């Protein structure tokens, strides 16, 4: 759910959404890393974890609209940056 | 650098005759070559 | 098991001339032939080939024919003229992956264990390499059945040879974008490679043609990889990605400044070498 | 049998002799350097199967 | 009669067959057959070439197996299209181009069948890029040589254009045979599909080239470039001295800083700028 | 067009190559070799060779007929290749020789002590010896 | 001599599996093929004889060859356990006859059906009028057990020999397990 903006959650939030206490969530997430469904790092003092890689899931015909839209401007990024190469690098090789 | 390249175009002169090898030495090469093939 | 393949211009033309000598059929014919070669160090090689006679009718498009007498006699002749050369697989002319090429490979798997196919081009246009090779792989899964012999494209490239480079480069004499300074990188990959990423960008857009209108398989095995793409979007320009970038650009332009610094001194010394050639020639000759 | 035992000598009189040489070192895969029991040192290649 | 203006058209594939089979069996004079498309008294065309396996150990042009050229002649007959045996070849390895006394006899056996069989010499070893040395020949009549009659009746300024090699002039050349001019049949269709298909880098310039060791190698040139620049602080100081042609004959034992310097300047330049720009396209294209 | 003919010159350089030795040059781009056939010759060069890769007793390559310079060679010598160091030690220790302290310590000074501690011979400058002669009754 | 190319279509369908037909069904039809290829071979040497089948998998067990010893080796343990597919039999026959070294040769096929067929008579009348448009004479000989009073085959040969063709025949099976050589003694004498 969390975007690539942060995708960094806290043990207070784990204790909120899983309603399991503070001294069990570390064993839970280390078990998750030991299984390897998730790949991330553990900070203890700021009570946050930098979860990076998730186990991939399935989705319906609605999320392909969002992946379509994220594909969409990613096309014209390549168009827009490549047009500088074609325009400016034209006189080097015809 | 480029101005030291554009200003380096004032010495090029008197490059008149680019003789390949010769004419008479080419003819004697044809004569001695014809003798060596004749042998 | 197979790393990559090596394709020669001799076999590359050797499909095309046969395509011309069957070119009078006009209507429809794929050029199926026997691919010959070796493989060493798990690196596939293709050096020679020929083409088996082959016809196929559109109605009941599962009726194919390979003259195995033409296989055995001509391969016996090629073994006789070259015992080093042997079978390596097969090929077909490959516009768009014909259907009988699910069991052509099964028809002649008894010759080569990795009986490889090669898809070529007869109408040459792309922004890449129009050379293709799959491999036969069967893997029963939890979303189908048993017989799952699908084809998987092993990566491909045109390999060279010291024998053939002389005659091939004689057969150009036309245009050759050598003098590799920076321009060869700038054009073969900084211009060309971005348009290489254009088509691979565009291909999943062509798959995205199933939102409500396309074919029946929805997701299953297409979205873990794309989910890993958008998972694998790189880091934004805020965290430390800026700082090490200005660090190492800040180191690279030092060396660029050194080389550009010395180059002008070189040309200056040459200009001194030219004015000595001027001033002691104008008075001497007259 | 008289045509065969004499037919050995028909094609048997084509084998041209070979120079006895000695390998000095190897420059590249095809560049070899030798010297015969005669005189000067040469630069030479091999068959690609040997 | 012929007009010494024959102008053999050949191919694009047959030369590749000639260099491959002539190259893989290099020290033996290998050979084979030439299955072409025969045209008029003036020109002749040869589009296809199939080789022949050897007879035994020994450098020779040898013989033919008409069983093998029979079934091999009937092999592509049932699959592709029929053609006509227009000639043949052999392969001088490191020699040049002529007809040996062995070559002229098996030539003489082949002109007897068809008078326009072609003796073809390839030499794929004295060739580098713009060289093939495909000087194909054919016999001239020693009977007419005994007659003293000069043959071949030049009616066109097309024959005496190339100049013959002195080694062929040592051999038969103009006492037993004759030279033939050739060219190459090209199209559009093959030229593009070799041009776009020879050396295409896939996604290589969209990489970073060993990001620890790009700058480390950049050090690894500059470090000795310093002392080479000390040699450039050494070699200037013998100017206004003995006649710089003496500075040309004299610098044949020890290196000059000049050419060696401008080498490394170019190497560091093209080494750095490509990695610099290629490092920066990805920051825009990738998010 | 120039780059086509630029590579074209090396048809002479291909396989059937004979070996001489460089002796000296008359002038720019024309020199004198000593063939391994025994006889000396006045020969021509090939242009693309770096001329600063020559001038000692350079082993050079010669064309077998035209007899001109072709290519310079990496060095090469006869059967004494380096004493191959694996199955080549005479397996003898310093303790195997008893009662030779003066001569063993002295040749220790003579050979390998300049080989390692060269900068003391350079810095004090005592002209280290070039070669050594050793002799006596046999055994 | 006369230009033809003898192409037999063997029967490795599942309805030829037992040994009620004397020695073996396979051996009876096999030796029938042997003596008719002695007849066609010893009548005309310009004939290569290959064997194809009309089963589920219509394999070219023998590529079209002028020897029958390979035909012997393949018809030995030929494994006649397979579902009949005769509708692709016409395509796998005539397309192979278009693969031949000489189409100047007369297109002659014999076909062996010792099995109940599950074709459409519309399909074999499309292929039958196709053979009317392709000038091929086929004498289909029937073996084994079958749908007796052969279903769609009389309509097939009837829609084959029409329009002045009238030289093709249908040898239906006599349902007695006898020696099949006398059963095939008619087309070897007159096709
Ligand atoms: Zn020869």
């Amino acid at each position: 759910t969390r975007p690539a903006n942060h995708r960094q959650l806290t043990f207070e939030e784990i204790a909120k959404s899983a309603k399991i206490t503070v001294n069990e969530v570390e064993l839970l997430v280390m078990k998750a890393l030991s299984v390897g469904l998730v790949k991330g790092s553990i900070d203890e003092v700021d009570k946050r974890v930098h979860m990076t890689w998730v186990q991939p899931r399935v989705l319906d015909l609605q999320q392909i609209k969002g992946m379509k839209d994220r594909l969409e401007f990613w096309c014209t990024d390549v168009k827009s940056m490549e047009m500088l190469v074609e325009h400016q690098a034209h006189d080097i090789l015809t | 650098h480029n101005m030291s390249v554009k200003a380096m175009r004032f010495p090029p002169k008197s490059y008149n005759k680019d003789l390949e090898s010769a004419e008479e030495r080419r003819e004697r090469e044809q004569q001695d070559l014809e003798f060596a093939k004749e042998m | 098991a197979v790393q990559k393949v090596v394709v020669h211009p001799l076999v590359l033309l050797s499909v095309v001339d046969h395509f011309n000598r069957i070119g009078k059929v006009g209507n429809q014919k794929r050029v199926v032939g026997v691919l010959l070669g070796s493989w060493q160090k798990k690196v596939l090689d293709v050096s020679n080939s020929f083409a088996v006679p082959f016809d196929e009718d559109d109605k009941d498009d599962s009726v194919w024919f390979l003259d195995h007498d033409y296989l055995e006699n001509m391969y016996g002749m090629f073994k006789k003229v070259n015992a080093r050369e042997r079978i390596v697989g097969w090929y077909h002319t490959g516009p768009k992956l014909h259907k009988n090429d699910i069991a052509i490979n099964e028809l002649m798997k008894r010759y080569c264990p990795n009986s490889v196919l090669v898809i070529i081009d007869v109408k040459p246009k792309d922004l890449g390499l129009p050379t293709e090779a799959y491999i036969s792989v069967e893997e029963v899964h939890d979303d189908g059945t048993p017989t799952s012999k699908t084809f998987e494209h092993v990566t491909s490239e045109i390999g060279a040879e010291e024998a053939e480079e002389v005659g091939v480069e004689h057969l150009l004499r036309d245009i050759k974008d050598t003098t590799v300074g920076t321009l060869s990188q700038r054009i073969t990959n900084q211009v060309h490679g971005l348009k290489g990423l254009n088509s691979k960008l565009l291909d999943i857009r062509s798959y995205l043609e199933k939102v409500a209108t396309g074919k029946l398989p929805i997701n299953h095995q297409i979205i873990y990889q794309l989910q890993d793409v958008f998972n694998l979007l790189p880091d934004v320009s805020l965290q430390e990605f800026v700082k090490a970038f200005y660090l190492k650009t800040n180191d690279q332009m030092v060396v660029v400044y050194l080389a550009s610094l010395i180059r002008s001194v070189v040309a200056l010394h040459n200009l001194i070498n030219n004015k000595i050639a001027n001033r002691d020639a104008e008075k001497k000759e007259g | 049998k008289q045509y065969e035992k004499s037919e050995n000598d028909l094609k048997a009189l084509q084998s041209v002799g070979q120079i006895v040489g000695e390998v000095l070192k190897q420059l590249t895969e095809e560049k070899f350097i030798v010297k015969a029991t005669n005189g000067p040192r040469y630069v030479v290649g091999c068959r690609r199967q040997l | 009669a012929v007009d010494t203006a024959e102008q053999v058209y050949i191919s694009s594939l047959a030369l590749l067959k000639m260099l491959k089979h002539g190259r893989a069996g290099v020290p033996m004079e290998v050979m084979g057959l030439m299955l072409g498309e025969f045209v008029d008294d003036y020109t002749v065309r040869v589009i296809d070439v199939f080789a022949m396996p050897q007879s035994g150990t020994g450098v020779s042009v040898e013989a033919v197996d008409p069983v093998f050229q029979a079934k091999m002649l009937d092999m592509l007959k049932q699959t592709g299209r029929p053609e006509m045996v227009v000639g043949w070849y052999h392969s001088h390895p490191g020699f040049g181009c002529w007809l040996s006394g062995v070559d002229i006899n098996t030539q003489q056996s082949f002109e007897a069948l068809s008078e326009r069989a072609v003796a073809v010499v390839v030499d794929p070893i004295q060739s580098v890029k713009g060289k093939v040395v495909i000087d194909a020949f054919r016999l001239i009549n020693a009977n007419m040589m005994v007659l003293g009659h000069e043959p071949r009746q030049t009616t066109s300024n097309l024959g005496h254009l190339n100049k013959p090699s002195i080694q062929a002039l040592i051999h038969g050349l103009n006492r037993h045979y004759y030279s033939i001019t050739i060219n190459y049949r090209k199209n559009e269709l093959e030229q593009k599909m070799l041009l776009n298909l020879h050396k295409k880098s896939w996604m290589e310039g969209l990489t970073l080239q060993d990001y620890s060791e790009h700058c480390k190698h950049n050090e690894s040139v500059v470090k000795e470039m310093l002392e080479l620049a000390k040699n450039y602080n050494k070699a200037v100081e013998e100017e206004d001295k003995m006649t710089p042609e003496q500075l040309a004959i004299k610098n044949v034992g020890k290196q000059d800083p000049k050419r060696h310097l401008e080498e490394h300047v170019d190497v560091l330049m093209t080494s750095n700028i490509v990695q610099c720009l290629a490092a920066m396209l990805d920051t825009v294209v990738f998010k | 067009e120039f780059l086509h003919a630029q590579e074209e010159v090396k048809r002479i350089q291909s396989i059937p190559l004979v070996i001489g030795q460089f002796l000296e040059a008359v002038d720019q781009n024309t020199a004198i070799v000593g063939s391994t056939t025994g006889s000396n010759y006045y020969v021509r060069i090939l242009s693309t060779i770096d001329r600063e890769l020559l001038k000692p007793n350079a082993s050079v390559a010669l064309h077998k007929h035209s007899n001109a310079l072709v290519d310079v060679l990496p060095p090469e010598a006869d059967s004494s290749i380096m004493m191959l160091t694996s199955d080549q030690k005479p397996d003898v220790m310093y303790a195997d020789i008893g009662g030779m302290d003066i001569q063993k310590q002295e040749v220790r000074e003579a050979v390998e002590l300049p080989l390692t501690h060269f900068e003391l011979y350079k810095q004090i400058g005592i002209d280290p010896p070039r070669g050594v002669l050793m002799y006596g009754p046999p055994g | 001599m006369v230009l033809e190319s003898t192409m037999v279509c063997v029967d490795n369908s599942e309805y030829m599996r037992n040994g009620d037909f004397l020695p073996t069904r396979l051996q009876a039809q096999q030796d029938a093929v042997n003596i008719v290829c002695h007849s066609k071979t010893r009548s005309n040497p310009e004939n290569n004889v290959g064997l194809i089948t009309l089963a589920n998998d219509c394999e070219v067990l023998t590529t079209l060859t002028p020897d029958t010893g390979r035909i012997l080796s393949k018809l030995h343990t030929v494994q006649p356990k397979g579902k009949i597919t005769f509708c692709t039999g016409i395509r796998v026959a005539h397309l192979a006859l278009k693969h031949r070294q000489g189409k100047n040769h007369k297109m002659r096929i014999i076909a062996f059906v010792g099995s109940p067929v599950e074709d459409n008579e519309k399909d074999l009348v499309k292929l039958a009028k196709r053979l009317k448009k392709e000038k091929v004479n086929v004498d289909i000989i029937n073996f084994g057990e079958e749908e007796v009073n052969t279903e769609k085959l009389t309509a097939f040969v009837n829609t084959l020999n029409g329009k002045d063709g009238t030289g093709s025949h249908l040898v239906t099976v006599p349902p007695g397990p006898s020696l099949a050589d006398a059963l095939i003694s008619s087309p070897i004498l007159a096709g």
